[PDB]
């Protein structure tokens, strides 16, 4: 058997979600909010 | 207040009343300075342009 293949997900929808997520994150950073998404700047910026 | 504490009188205050000019910082310099500027500007009972 030629092993298997990784499961597939909609790439365009995921890319659009990532783009809007980064846009929201940079907007929140510009607004200088005191409540991070993950409780810190790291948990808000590093994963995205 | 700190000038008065540092051995100054009313004459020194009057002479230095216009010496400082950079104290009017930008409203985006602090995360809470926007609130103070907003309340000082947009109130019918407090109009100072």
């Amino acid at each position: 058997a030629p092993a298997r293949l990784s499961p597939a997900i909609p790439l365009e929808a995921l890319r659009d979600k990532a783009l809007r997520m980064l846009g929201e994150a940079v907007r929140d950073g510009g607004q200088h909010a005191r409540d991070p998404v993950g409780g810190s700047v790291e948990f808000q910026f590093v994963p995205v | 207040k700190t000038r008065y504490a540092l051995k100054d009188t009313d004459e020194e205050v009057r002479e230095f009343l216009q010496n400082n000019l950079h104290l009017q910082g930008k409203v985006e310099g602090s995360p809470s300075l926007r609130w103070q500027m907003a309340l000082y500007r947009g109130l019918p009972g407090r109009e100072e342009d």
